[PDB]
């Protein structure tokens, strides 16, 4: 069983099949199982390598639990490796998990493909292990974490080959011309999107035949719509046609050993605002190892002044000896190095998560050759996470161990700060990938523990099989249970301090749940955290947070890509202040008549499916039940009615009839309709110049000849029959079994397939910009609802992840038949499932990292940070790898009557259910505003242009009653707050933008 | 002078710029080179997001400086 698709589904769209075949054969060894080691291990086991081996004979101590989510108070005194092994072993049945007992041997060691050295391994020992790996051809990765600082180092050996540097779909495009000197012009307007030094192959270039060989050509970019490939004079002369496809080519790269890299490092920066720090921390991290050697393996003590001075001397000595490393003339950054000393014993969940997600991905890179490895060193810090010293003073007393799983967090932040985290009241909206990682971080934070705090998590989803791969709080046995409930349970198992402290709810968060999530609910909270996977719901929450003035932590992922965003009341723009690029719109005519990509034929197959088995049934049942359905339709007209007469006089009586139907539909859509198109626009028609009509995006199609042995012809009929059976409530002959080929064959073999008669008057449009896009006959040939009383059609509810329901079967077959029509490569059902079901690629790796960065932003909220420059919006692509940060954007400021206001966060507050006349007067005697317009949602309540009839009927009414009147039926019921929007003229008579209104009932 | 714009997809765009050039300006050069409307372009440099109203020199952009074109991602 090469790659279980029901488990590795989403991950399979991120990594290839080929790369996972390569992972499936790698053995990984992780050295040290404290917080960092167990993160890496979790992410790697979930991804599914050949085997995971683990080394940590050190005894479990209390303080380890700071970030080690797989240890408990009971495990203390036992070997970290032994105790984690079993827990890791539960994550992925496909990956065996072993403990290694000693490291003195070679025969074991040389069997591993990747070795990861963790914070528990000293720099001396790191240099030795890397040396053995390098010279052995074993990939080596190391990483350490120390308070708000971290680094990773990658050595993949003298020879490594990257198979695909980016993981991006290869570029593709239509050729308009190839000139003798190898200049390829794109088809009018199409961008190639290529880059100098990309490689490209060619198809369908009529005239230069051997050019379509599969031979690749180096690309020299001329502009957005043209590129050169060198002379093609020797292949012939271009005539017509042509498709380029980018091809990724193997790149051999060479890595240096740790020993080499220590004195001549190569960096990848974690934060470009902080580039001058890499060289500094590179020296810093070497210094705290020189410190340990000098102080019998001990790190500098917490917030200790003497030890910091020593560390500054060590770094200084490094730079005197190598002036090149900081740079000639460059001074030692003493306040940075001081901080490294101060925090060296710190163990921060946010930092560990970040390095775990990212180191884990490097491991996967090292197994597969997929994506671009980190070229050697990266340093990180999140010093902006430190609280303001004046409110949470950090010193030796404040910061000392108090015998608690949290004291390596206290090591950095102080007791009082750590206590304030415990006392937070938070809302987590969603319990999927980010949810699980988040709750996990929170457990380690102790967030919501302690009498004044708590956690609310909601998610209406139950646990699905395809989710286990990145939602690591769930087990195969939990599928079908509710996400939030299982996650709260699982997290209290990690940290019992959260028992009776997490309220796990199972409700959606939108218009329909405002009773349960009322003002009292929201007002109570300190901040809100998004763990969602769609935009509508992100927008709903963003609206609530601005109304209630609560901080919002946002984050999202797509494959190796991830982002993080902070919304701070009266400070930043909110989520909605910004819009992402829309889904690229496909021209109606391209879908309808001129597909040239598999995306085009899927979309078409998907709407066809919805036509056949959803909208047909709905329309019929609406027709049958409702009194005035027909007239309402009149007031999207012809097709509606046709759906209701075909669907009512074409009723199947058995499954046989459904086979016939589907087989006839096959002839309609892939033979007759194609022949009509070719009748409409003959194969040889020529537009301006002498250019064929069928050129560029218009591929001349060829009608299908039904062939049962063809996988797409066969499955279109099978899926088609079964779904029609389902509409009409007929026992399928496949319902029990595998589709019986000889059955379908015998039926189809006995059918009259009526031949094609072209329509000489029906015109198909070519462009969307073109005009133009028998009635009563269709009407009173509808056989009266009375003839069909008690009869219903059963509508299909598209369910993409149920492989037995024929949905994806249908879309795949239907798309591929149309793809056959127009000479497009057919797609498998997993690729169709991805596109039709709009599935988002996800991996645990990017999810940990992103959750980590969120939690480093969390500390800033706890300190009620006022300075915008302290906050970091995060952007990430682990494929490259790339990390970048931007300070959030300030909330837009407005002005009215020389009075400044925040356009997002400012509002007029009004006590009681005020009369409309009082409202207007209050705004004149207090704010210099006359009301042009007053509205509650989409309803207009008041406007200065209203007649004196409507004026005096409404002027006297309280807002409650005013809303009862305008809304044909409205009475609030449980609402204590009302938002009103306003248009006003200022003190000078001109129109002004103005804060909204809140009426407190 | 030359600046470099790197996309999240790992594509590098060279641009021909003046120190005085607006952010509005740089963005339409992206639109020319890449097709992305300025509306959807999010540029970051040295820890700051580049806002329309301002110019290059404001954010201390130099020759050979690297900008990054970024994105919010739905799903989690
Ligand atoms: O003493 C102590 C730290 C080291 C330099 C600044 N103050």
């Amino acid at each position: 069983g090469e790659i279980d698709e029901s488990l590795y589904s989403r991950q399979l769209y991120v990594l290839g099949k080929e790369a996972m075949l390569k992972m499936q054969t790698s053995n990984v060894l992780i050295l040290g199982l404290k917080g960092l080691g167990v993160e890496i291990a979790k992410n790697v086991v979930l991804a599914g390598v050949k085997s995971m081996t683990v080394f940590d004979p050190e005894p479990v101590q209390l303080a380890d639990l700071s970030t080690q989510f797989f240890l408990t108070e009971k495990d203390i005194g036992q070997k970290r490796g032994d105790v984690t092994r079993a827990k890791l072993a539960e994550l992925n049945a496909y990956v065996p998990v072993n403990v290694l007992d000693s490291l003195d041997d070679v025969t074991q060691l040389s069997q591993f493909q990747v070795v990861v050295a963790t914070d528990t391994v000293s720099l001396e020992d790191k240099v030795k292990i890397n040396e053995f790996c390098h010279s052995s051809g074993i990939r080596f990765i190391s990483s350490e974490t120390r308070g708000l600082f971290g680094n990773t180092f990658v050595d993949l050996g003298d020879e490594f080959t990257v198979l695909d540097p980016t993981g991006e779909e290869p570029r593709t495009g239509m050729v308009s011309d190839i000139e003798p000197d190898g200049t390829v012009t794109m088809l009018d307007d199409n961008r190639h999107g290529l880059e100098d030094g990309n490689f490209v192959r060619f198809s369908e270039v009529e005239g230069l035949d051997k050019l379509n060989d599969g031979t690749l050509f180096k690309v020299e970019v001329l502009g957005p719509f043209a590129f050169r490939i060198g002379s093609v004079k020797e292949y012939g002369e271009y005539k017509k046609g042509g498709i380029f496809t980018e091809v990724k080519v193997p790149r051999k790269i060479s890595f240096k050993s740790l020993k080499q890299q220590l004195s001549n490092p190569e960096f990848v920066f974690s934060d470009f605002a902080k580039f001058d720090r890499a060289a500094q921390l590179h020296l810093g991290f070497q210094a705290l190892h020189q410190f340990a050697v000098r102080h019998n393996g001990e790190l500098p003590r917490t917030m200790n002044d003497e030890d910091a001075n020593e560390l500054i001397k060590l770094v200084t000595d490094l730079s005197v000896q190598q002036p090149e490393v900081l740079g000639e003339g460059v001074d030692v950054n003493e306040d940075l190095i001081k901080e490294l000393s101060y925090q060296a014993r710190g163990d921060i969940p946010g930092v560990v998560a970040f390095f775990g997600g990212l180191v884990a991905q490097e491991v996967l890179k090292a197994c597969s050759g997929k994506f671009t490895p980190l070229k050697q060193f990266m340093y990180f810090d999140s010093l902006e996470s430190l609280p303001d010293p004046k409110n949470f003073p950090r010193n030796e007393k404040t910061t000392q161990p108090v015998n608690s799983r949290y004291d390596n967090q206290i090591a950095v932040f102080g007791l009082d700060f750590q206590k304030k985290i415990a006392n937070s009241k938070v809302f987590l909206v969603g319990s999927g990938a980010i949810g699980c990682e988040m709750l996990k971080n929170w457990a380690l934070l102790g967030l919501g523990s302690g009498s004044d705090g708590y956690i609310v998590v909601t998610d209406n989803d139950s646990i699905e099989k395809s989710n286990l791969n990145r939602q690591f709080l769930f087990r195969p046995k939990d599928v079908g249970k509710n996400k939030s409930e299982v996650a709260a349970e699982a997290v209290c198992a990690m940290n019992p301090d959260l028992k009776g402290k997490i309220n796990a709810k199972i409700d959606k968060v939108g218009p329909e749940t405002e009773e349960i999530f009322n003002d009292s609910f929201w007002e109570s909270l300190d901040f809100v955290t998004n763990a969602l996977d769609n935009v509508d719901a992100r927008t709903y929450v963003d609206r609530r947070c601005v109304f209630y003035r609560k901080p919002l932590l946002e984050s999202g992922t797509l494959g190796t890509k991830g982002n993080t965003q902070v919304i701070i009341p009266r400070l930043t723009e909110s989520y909605s202040s910004s819009r992402d690029p829309p889904e690229k719109s496909i021209p109606l005519c391209t879908l309808r008549s001129f597909p040239n990509k598999i995306d085009h034929t899927i979309a078409w197959a998907k709407s066809l499916f919805q036509g056949y088995f959803t909208d047909s049934a709905e329309n019929v049942n609406m027709y049958l039940t409702q009194p005035n359905f027909v007239e309402q339709t009149l007031k999207d007209v012809k097709g509606v009615l046709e759906s209701i007469s075909d669907s009512l006089s074409s009723k199947p009586h058995n499954f046989e009839d459904c086979i016939k139907w589907a087989r006839l539909e096959f002839e309609k859509k892939f033979n007759h309709d194609i022949k009509q198109l070719l009748f409409n626009f003959p194969k040889d028609a020529k537009t301006s110049n002498g250019e064929p009509f069928w050129s560029g995006a218009k591929r001349a199609p060829t009608p299908l000849e039904f062939d049962i042995y063809n996988n797409d012809h066969f499955h279109f009929v099978v899926a088609g029959a079964s779904l029609r059976a389902y509409n009409y409530g007929i026992k399928s002959d496949d319902s029990n079994s595998k589709p019986n080929v000889d059955e379908y064959k015998s039926v189809i073999d006995h059918m009259i397939i009526p031949e094609f008669t072209p329509n000489a008057n029906l015109k198909i449009q070519v462009n969307d910009d073109d005009p133009d896009p028998e009635i009563d006959q269709l009407v009173s040939s509808l056989p009266d609802p009375s003839t069909l009383a008690g009869f219903k059609l059963e509508p299909v509810d598209f369910e993409k992840d149920d492989d037995t329901n024929h949905h994806i079967e249908f879309i795949t077959a239907c798309s591929n038949c149309r793809a056959q029509n127009y000479f497009i490569e057919t797609a498998d059902r997993q690729k169709t499932k991805f596109i039709a079901g709009r599935i988002i690629p996800a991996i645990a790796t990017t999810t940990s990292l992103v959750t980590g960065l969120v939690n480093l932003e969390l500390y800033k909220l706890i300190d009620n940070k006022t300075d915008i420059e302290q906050y970091k919006n995060g952007f990430v692509n682990l494929a490259l790898p790339f990390f970048g940060f931007s300070e959030p954007i300030a909330s837009p400021k407005g002005e009215y009557n020389n009075k400044k206001y925040d356009k997002i966060w400012d509002r007029f507050d009004i006590k009681g259910d005020i009369k409309l006349s009082d409202l207007i007067e209050h705004f004149e005697k207090d704010e210099g505003l006359e009301i042009t317009m007053l509205s509650y949602g989409v309803s207009l309540l008041y406007a200065s242009f209203f007649p004196p009839k409507k004026l005096k009927e409404r002027l006297n009414l309280p807002i409650t009653q005013l809303v009862k009147l305008v809304t044909k039926k409205d009475i609030p019921a449980h609402v204590s707050t009302m938002i009103l929007e306003i248009c006003a003229d200022d003190k000078e008579g001109e129109d002004v933008e103005v804060p909204f209104i809140t009426i407190h009932l | 002078m030359q600046i470099f714009v790197k996309t999240l997809t790992g594509k590098t765009i060279t641009l021909e710029v003046e120190s005085s050039d607006t952010i509005d300006n740089v963005k339409s050069k992206i639109q020319d080179k890449e097709g992305i409307p300025p509306d959807q372009q999010r540029l970051i440099f040295a820890g700051k997001q580049l806002e329309d109203g301002r110019t290059l020199s404001d954010y201390n952009i130099q020759k050979e400086s690297t900008l990054h074109l970024v994105l919010r991602l739905r799903g989690g």
